[PDB]
């Protein structure tokens, strides 16, 4: 088995900067090395084939080099449309077979943005169903890293929440995050105060958004 | 030059996957078609390839289940994958490549993919409103949404106002709970001033269970 290892796994840069991505093979693949770009929800696109050749329609700012085990992809001056996942691909064996690296994720670095924190008490319809979900929303922040802890009547939770983060927004380069705390109707009715507490690099104090059961 | 994909994508275990693609609108000399799949949230896996002469190369881990053929009369390629299981769930791409011009430059075109889901079971989502309130307002805007709870398998699609509302919509990636079921929410920012007059409805579609649900999101007052 021939293994391609890509580095770095993740990378944040701004338009205009130069990026060079690495792909290293467990053993020589001569020049049988290709690079692909994939944007979220889109099919991959061939960029570079046979290590250094540009595919038709691919801009001159993309170039590749290398041979044997060590290959690179360089974008000389990044455009906003160049931020995406980049995969390397090698050919080997007879009959030939192809294998892909695990990918390098290149995101846009913008200025820090604190999240707007919102809390949603369970719906009237959901409470009649027998469970209660409380949703905490962190909208349009940067960087991606954020922390959410759940406190119910001043005691914090564990194992009963799920987190989800969007990909980078194509228009302001921000992220949003959802945290959902799910309880049974019986547990939910045991307590009054439900608090979402948020920490982020863009905040000076942890932010809490709260409600009291039954008062909304 | 454009590649079109066809074929059923909701299958049961042991059934046979059957996909086909065609490419439109240049001359071609020789060429190569390739099939590549991408399981949700994972990397790319090469399936195999076939040239205009019908010579095929296959991934040996699928080999014995896989067959690829061409119909050169209309630039068509087809993939069949037999005895499918859950580990075959993936987006399947067909890619068309040829060399053109005096420099024999490679041109390469991928279809947009066919989501293939292999399941023996189905459970539709329950959709609940996430009401805008004082607790989701910021300076003239308020966030509202829908919670899409405990469905199986992936995926669900969420639109807003039958697709008329698109700007600012965040439909989060589903979470797979240890219970075995998926949940996601979808949220969107609207003007507070429209909350009395403009109605907001999420349209949740779960093709695997053939269920579509519209849920109206009404405002709350604390």
């Amino acid at each position: 088995e021939i293994v391609l290892t890509q580095s770095p796994a993740t990378l944040s840069l701004s338009p205009g900067e130069r990026a060079t991505l690495s792909c290293r093979a467990s053993q020589s693949v001569s020049s049988y090395l290709a690079w692909y770009q994939q944007k979220p929800g889109q099919a991959p696109r061939l960029l570079i084939y046979d290590a250094s050749n540009r595919a038709t329609g691919i801009p001159a700012r993309f170039s590749g080099s290398g041979s044997g085990t060590d290959f690179t992809l360089t974008i000389s001056s990044l455009e906003p449309e160049d931020f995406a996942v980049y995969y390397c691909q090698q050919r080997s064996n007879w009959p030939p077979t192809y294998t892909f690296g695990q990918g390098t994720k290149l995101e846009i670095k913008r200025t820090v943005a604190a999240p707007s924190v919102f809390i949603f008490p369970p719906s009237d319809e959901q409470l009649k169903s027998g469970t209660a979900s409380v949703v905490c929303l962190l909208n349009n922040f940067y960087p991606r890293e954020a922390k959410v802890q759940w406190k119910v009547d001043n005691a914090l939770q564990s194992g009963n929440s799920q987190e989800s983060v969007t990909e980078q927004d194509s228009k302001d380069s921000t992220y949003s995050l959802s945290s959902t705390l799910t309880l049974s109707k019986a547990d939910y009715e045991k307590h009054k105060v439900y608090a979402c507490e948020v920490t982020h690099q863009g905040l000076s104090s942890p932010v809490t958004k709260s409600f009291n059961r039954g008062e909304c | 030059v454009q590649v079109q994909q066809w074929g059923a994508g909701l299958l049961k275990p042991s059934e046979t996957l059957s996909l086909t693609c065609a490419v439109y609108g240049g001359s071609f000399s020789g060429y190569y078609w390739s099939w590549i799949r991408q399981p949700p949230g994972k990397g790319l896996e090469w399936i195999g390839e076939i040239n205009h002469r019908g010579s095929t190369n296959y991934n040996p881990s699928l080999k014995s289940r896989v067959s690829i053929s061409v119909d050169t009369s209309k630039n068509q390629v087809s993939l069949k994958l037999s005895s499918v299981t859950a580990t075959d769930t993936a987006v399947y791409y067909c890619a068309f490549a040829y060399l053109w011009g005096s420099y024999r430059r490679r041109a390469d075109y991928w279809g947009q993919g066919t989501l293939v889901t292999v399941v023996s079971r189905r459970l539709p989502p329950s959709v609940f409103p996430l009401a805008p309130s004082s607790k989701s307002t910021s300076g003239g805007t308020a966030a509202l949404g829908c919670l899409v709870k405990d469905y199986f398998p992936e995926p669900v699609t969420v639109s807003w106002n039958s697709g008329a509302l698109t700007s600012g919509v965040h439909t989060f990636p589903a979470v797979l709970q240890s219970s075995g079921l998926y949940s996601l929410s979808s949220v969107v920012t609207v003007p507070s001033s429209s909350l009395g007059t403009q109605t907001y409805i999420c349209n949740v579609n779960h093709k695997p269970s053939n269920t579509k649900v519209d849920k109206r999101v009404e405002p709350k007052s604390c």
